[PDB]
RNA sequence: GCCCGUCGCUAGUACCGAUUGAAUGGCUUAGUGAGGCCUCAGGAUCUGCUUAGAGAAGGGGGCAACUCCAUCUCAGAGCGGA
RNA sequence: GGACUUUUACUUUGAAAAAAUUAGAGUGUUCAAAGCAGGCGUAUUGCUCGAAUAUAUUAGCAUGGAAUAAUAGAAUAGGACG
RNA sequence: UAUCUGGUUGAUCCUGCCAGUAGUCAUAUGCUUGUCUCAAAGAUUAAGCCAUGCAUGUCUAAGUAUAAGCAAUUUAUACAGUGAAACUGCGAAUGGCUCAUUAAAUCAGUUAUCGUUUAUUUGAUAGUUCCUUUACUACAUGGUAUAACUGUGGUAAUUCUAGAGCUAAUACAUGCUUAAAAUCUCGACCCUUUGGAAGAGAUGUAUUUAUUAGAUAAAAAAUCAAUGUCUUCGGACUCUUUGAUGAUUCAUAAUAACUUUUCGAAUCGCAUGGCCUUGUGCUGGCGAUGGUUCAUUCAAAUUUCUGCCCUAUCAACUUUCGAUGGUAGGAUAGUGGCCUACCAUGGUUUCAACGGGUAACGGGGAAUAAGGGUUCGAUUCCGGAGAGGGAGCCUGAGAAACGGCUACCA
């Protein structure tokens, strides 16, 4: 999420060692490390163009995607850097023989580096634990905004 | 029979939490602490009995003290010991200044001598050359074979070079 | 659950051992080293329940503290050494030679050898990785960690090994097409020659093999290692050389030789 | 002691969770040394499985590096200024990881007039040699020789003095100096 | 810890307890073969009864179907061994055919009466249980 | 013919109920708060480093000037350790 | 190895799959419940077969299918390729 | 192995229950009980309470024997046989026992550590350790301080122990050492050139920080500040080395440093010779214990995905005193609201949250045979939890242990 200012914390936000020297005249100013997820997620344009710091970036901060790769639905975006996600799916059940409705709302840190919305059915992957009911990290924004601006007006 | 303990004042008894290698506690397992009832280290009149240590000589003898003398029952077992408990300085060969203890084994006249540790051998002196010997044999073992690799590695840059050359 | 697991409960050790169901509330806890709990072979299941050279395990253990006893070169005297493939047991008494290896039943086989075959390994590589002081080393299946070897050698490289001394020689190298034995599966013990590894990202790579009956069948790139060209191993396989009949066939076999 | 389990909690759902199995001692959490300044002392915890941290509690002296100039040298530390966790660890002088000190400021003055000849603020040979050599390169920075004015120069601490017992840090430079700097000057 | 010294039964148990009718057979069968407790004729025909159970969840297989051959062709092989089973009948269908009488008259009991030895099923009996 | 309810007898069960009734169990405020653990101090005693007096030992090797290593003892000054 | 990909349910084969249990093959514990034994000569100096197979259903993986049944797409063309 | 039968009516056909009928690794109880094999067994209620005994100790040629120990004999005047006690080492964290708590916990199948610790075993792994450094520092090996023991003792009373006199180490605490090499620095002098040089310092490993190398997406050029190697003196600069992963700031290496300095053998048993410069000079055999880092193994800890019985006469629940997240630290072996500080207002819910219940440990499993199901699983295998309740912690590789301690309650 982040927005604007970058620099918004009582501590300095600085990538770890990526140090660039005042004595050296550049027009980059900041040096910047990247990297990719694996898995062959395109590490997207906006995180080596990007601005900010996030340590919990898979592709331009300290963690690794590994484990399940999942996807899901978009029910939130409220927390900060943050999205709660519905993964849906029919549970069997052998005695009546049919499938029933069930569902799971994972949590998943979403980097600055997506747009993400409600709805955009996206792609997540797991990682360490980061907070207490974050496990997962978003590698895919598969979806869009669902045809939103085709809800518009007249001439 | 509760014993006192130097350091605790009081002429009173308190219940102490002991450790390993402290007055009045001897530990039953690794790392064992136990709460036991001692007395004070001041003197009253609840003692049965009073530890004294005679520091100054009186003007009188004394029975069972002064008078009779007693044998420090063991001597000198290590090497310097031995050498510093007659003052001998490091040459005197420290194989015959040593204690020899008689008992007689009835009709048989036995001399039994200590052990000296800590004593320099021939023994001990071809270990220590044996570690220094394998130490440096195992050197410029360990050297060599990195420069075998290294030449390994290096007509390994030469079939490389041929082999690019070749097309 | 506070500590090591010291003993075996005489039903959880694995069934490749082939321990008798009763008499008997524990069993041979491998001891620690260079072969996995349940994939090596305590030597006192050797010198006893495969070789008969003993009884009680009591006369195991006095037999192995008389010497009588070395695991590929060193003598070893723990009871419970957890001895196990490709490895070499030596017998001087007897003159015997064997090497721990498995049937097509996924068992452990009594295998004898050459007393010249009797003096190299072969050593899955589990990890070719770069070490301190620049000194860049190999660790193979058996705990085996071989400094210098060969640039030309990657992960699940096969090796054979002087066995009198630590230096790897000729290595076979994964490639489609090099004749491939099963550690581990229900496709262990058999053997095929590799057609083709199914890749999979971290995700477990899959082996297909072809063995030498026009057969097919598919396991780990984990449970795969290599053993030479088609026809054409590194050393002595058993009587049946990983083809595993059917059960019918067996039916067959068994009572093909018949006349008394 | 100190648990850091999350058996007890609550779970993200809101419900409350019941006690299954006893405090264990693998998951257990020592006291924050809260490492102060002055007079070397330090103890040191036996941790999980033998090893050991040296739990610092006073330290005068910390290796600080300067980023661009490859050196470090061993100085005397001289209070924290700033802290973005707690004022208290500022106004109790605490020494933590990325806490903002200001350091003696002098071993770097002595190596750099001698490595330049140019002097901060404001006859050998073979030393003007080596002099010559250089220069066209120690235009420092205005923040680092006002810095050096006044003999305490702004470091950033980056080892854990409780973990480690080591007091080592950075001395600011670039976008962080002018952070620090705008934050520190503006809560006056 | 140890191991379980597993066990089964080995004889079923009539549903219906009453029924004249399958008295009179199985009284029969008492008389007949000399068998001591109606039980005899229980175990039996419960044996059996796991034995056609087996023969007919193989008929439904496809013919020549893996188990259907190997476990086929052994329950084959078994119950012509003893004398069950024909050679003539070899085939399966006639295990799904089959009898208790076939079981009955195999016993030791049964052939050390039928060639001699006995002339009657209870003496049999008794030379046999007598060492 | 069947048959309903009040009313009366015996037995059993459950309910309402003054007692703001009573009992076991799990959680929990507030107050008090043992214990070990970390930590500021403490310093029975008990060694130790550095600065030196008053007697001997052992010699870098000299005709008189000159000078190194380990060890033991007390009137007497600093830098700390258990 | 660079560069991008509408998402599914379903089914298939397969991998991964402790043993005891279970279904079940062989072996006459004299029979049986069991056990995994055992069977052979040269029974005065070994010969030898075994200790199988199956189920292991939901979920994860791997794969073959493309019906059935969902899903997304270019209408303010803010489309498709070059 | 797909079976019904008796009871409502005067009689009938229904609905429908009742009762019969068969099993039960399912308990009990009653009557009778001869033979072979197999032998479960204080779970249910009271994870209620316990007399007494016993259940964890242990020695190789190879850490320590002056037993005033027993025995001798082959020697063995330092010790050498064997060996109580005591030190030291390792173990006592496995095993056994119970099923109380426990319902998204445990457990299961399936995962993850590019998220950590690990005695051991196994395979590797160490030439630097002193210091203005000719009148040198024990390394032919530096320091004591204790038990056992002797001796004087205290208490009604325990595996209680006090004062004194001795003495060991693979215990405690110290502390020398080994070849070449080149590299990074300082540089006395000489001489201005285009520039070089004596010999002085630093360079084991570990520690902590900062910086750098760790290329590889197909191919070429100009310039700036540094500055390397060969002179064919305008200058070129050609051969120029590159690991792993699906993925890293990974392995690995460099520089500048820092450390109440990690480790780098003052250890033991058998043999006892090789070679002369005959010095008690100098080397040398087999294997034991130890010793840092890596791997390995036995492990451990958290961890992904899906799965639980009854309950709405429980519909909202979570943020008190963390509830969901961001930042920073602190703490951990390490991930993480694990904890703190600041900040935000989030998190689960009829696809049933949260709460209550459970005479609920979970699973492998078991009983009942058309099929579908139903019921059961304290209990011999695995995983968990506890040792009357609770908490706390020592020791240690590993315990929040209980045949460990400490405190509180019973």
């Amino acid at each position: 999420s982040t927005e604007l200012t970058v620099q918004s914390e009582r501590a300095f936000q600085k990538q770890p060692h990526i140090f660039n020297n005042p004595k050296v005249k550049t027009s980059k100013r900041t040096k910047r490390w990247y990297k990719n997820a694996g898995l062959g997620f395109k590490t997207p344009k906006t995180a080596i163009e990007g601005s900010y710091i996030d340590k919990k970036c898979p592709f331009t901060g300290l963690v690794s995607i590994r484990g399940k790769i999942l996807t899901g639905t978009v029910v939130s975006t409220k927390m900060h850097r943050t999205i709660v996600i519905r993964r849906a799916y029919l549970h069997y059940i052998p005695k009546y023989n049919r499938y029933e409705k069930r569902h799971k709302n994972v949590p998943v840190h979403v980097s600055p580096a997506f747009r993400v919305q409600v709805g955009d059915i996206v792609t997540v992957g797991q990682c360490r634990p980061i907070s207490k009911t974050v496990r997962f990290n978003v590698v895919k924004v598969s979806a869009a905004x669902x045809x939103x601006x085709x809800x518009x007006x007249x001439x | 029979g509760f014993p006192m303990k130097q350091g605790v004042l009081l002429p009173t008894r308190i219940k102490l939490l002991l450790t390993k290698n402290v007055s009045c506690y001897r530990p039953r397992r690794d790392g064992e602490r136990k709460r036991k009832s001692v007395r004070g280290a001041i003197v009253g009149p609840d003692l049965a009995v009073l530890a004294l240590v005679i520091v100054k000589k009186g003007e009188q003898e004394l029975e069972g003290l002064t008078d009779t003398t007693v044998p420090k029952r063991l001597g000198p077992k290590r090497a310097n010991n031995i050498r510093k408990f007659f003052g001998l300085s490091k040459e005197d060969d420290v194989r015959d200044f040593v204690i020899r203890r008689e008992v007689t084994k009835g009709e048989k006249t036995y001399t039994k001598a200590p052990k000296i540790q800590r004593l320099v051998t021939p023994q001990r002196l071809q270990r220590k050359r044996h570690q220094r010997a394998l130490k440096v044999r195992n050197a410029q073992a360990q050297r060599e074979a990195a420069a075998e690799y290294a030449q390994l590695l290096a007509k390994r840059l030469s079939e490389r070079k041929a082999e690019k050359a070749e097309i | 659950a506070r500590g090591p697991k010291k003993h075996l409960k005489r039903l959880a050790a694995p069934h490749h051992w082939l321990l008798d169901k009763l008499s008997g509330c524990y069993a041979p806890r491998p001891s620690a080293g260079p072969h996995k709990l349940r994939e090596s072979l305590p030597l006192i299941v050797f010198l006893r329940n495969r070789l008969k050279y003993a009884l009680n395990g009591r006369e195991v253990k006095a037999i192995l503290m008389q010497r009588h006893v070395k695991v590929d070169g060193k003598v070893r005297t723990d009871t419970t050494y957890p001895a196990g493939f490709m490895d070499v047991i030596t017998l001087d008494a007897t003159n015997e030679n064997f090497r721990l290896v498995y049937d097509v039943k996924g068992r452990f086989a009594v295998h004898r050898i050459t007393d010249e075959e009797a003096s190299y390994k072969l050593g899955k590589v589990k990890k070719v990785q770069l070490g301190k002081k620049g000194v860049p080393y190999v660790v193979t299946h058996d705990g085996r960690t071989i400094r210098y070897p060969d640039p030309n050698i990657k992960v699940n490289d096969t090796v054979k090994i002087d066995l009198a001394s630590g230096k790897i020689t000729d290595f076979i190298k994964f490639d489609a097409g090099k004749l491939v034995y099963v550690t581990g599966g229900r496709n262990l013990g058999r053997i095929g020659t590799i057609v083709h590894k199914e890749r999979h990202d971290g995700g477990f790579d899959l082996v297909h093999i072809k063995d030498s009956l026009d057969n097919t069948f598919v396991t780990r790139l984990n449970n795969v290692f290599v053993i030479g060209e088609q026809g054409k191993p590194y050393i002595s396989l058993p009587k049946g050389k990983g083809i595993k009949l059917s059960i019918a066939e067996e039916r067959d076999r068994r009572r093909a030789q018949q006349g008394l | 002691g100190i648990s850091r389990d999350s058996r007890h909690k609550r779970s993200a759902t809101g419900a409350k969770r019941a006690q299954f199995r006893k405090k264990r001692k693998f998951e257990l959490g020592r006291q924050p040394a809260n490492t102060k300044i002055g007079a070397k002392r330090i103890h040191s915890v036996r941790t999980r499985g033998g090893n050991k941290k040296y739990r610092a509690l006073r330290i005068e002296t910390g290796n600080f590096s300067w980023a661009s100039e490859g050196i470090s040298k061993k100085t005397r530390i001289a209070g924290v200024v700033y802290h973005p966790s707690n004022n208290e660890l500022v106004r109790t002088n605490t020494l933590t990881k990325a806490a903002i000190v200001q350091i003696d400021a002098t071993p770097f003055r002595q190596w750099f007039e001698a490595h330049y000849g140019q002097t901060l603020g404001k006859k050998s040979k073979n030393a003007e040699r080596k002099w010559a050599a250089r220069a066209a390169s120690a235009k420092i920075e205005s923040s680092v020789e006002s810095q050096f004015s006044a003999g305490r120069l702004y470091a950033c601490i980056s080892s854990r003095p409780g973990q480690s017992g080591r007091c080592d840090g950075y001395i600011l430079e670039g976008e962080e100096l002018a952070f620090y700097l705008r934050r520190l000057t503006a809560k006056k | 810890p140890r191991a379980p010294r597993t066990y089964s039964k080995t004889y079923s148990t009539p549903k219906r307890p009453y029924e004249s009718s399958r008295l009179d057979a199985e009284l029969k069968l008492a008389g007949e073969f000399g068998l001591k407790n109606k039980k005899e004729i229980y175990r039996i025909s419960f044996q059996l009864s796991k034995i056609r159970r087996a023969a007919r969840d193989l008929l439904t297989r496809d013919e020549k179907d893996p188990k259907r051959l190997f476990e086929g062709n052994a329950l084959i092989r078994r119950l012509v061994r003893v004398g069950v089973l024909s050679e003539d009948k070899k085939k399966l269908d006639y295990v799904l055919a089959l009898k208790v009488e076939d079981f009955l008259e195999r016993r030791l009991q049964t052939q050390v009466y039928k060639l001699g030895l006995a002339k009657s099923v209870h003496h049999a009996r008794v030379l046999i249980t007598q060492r």
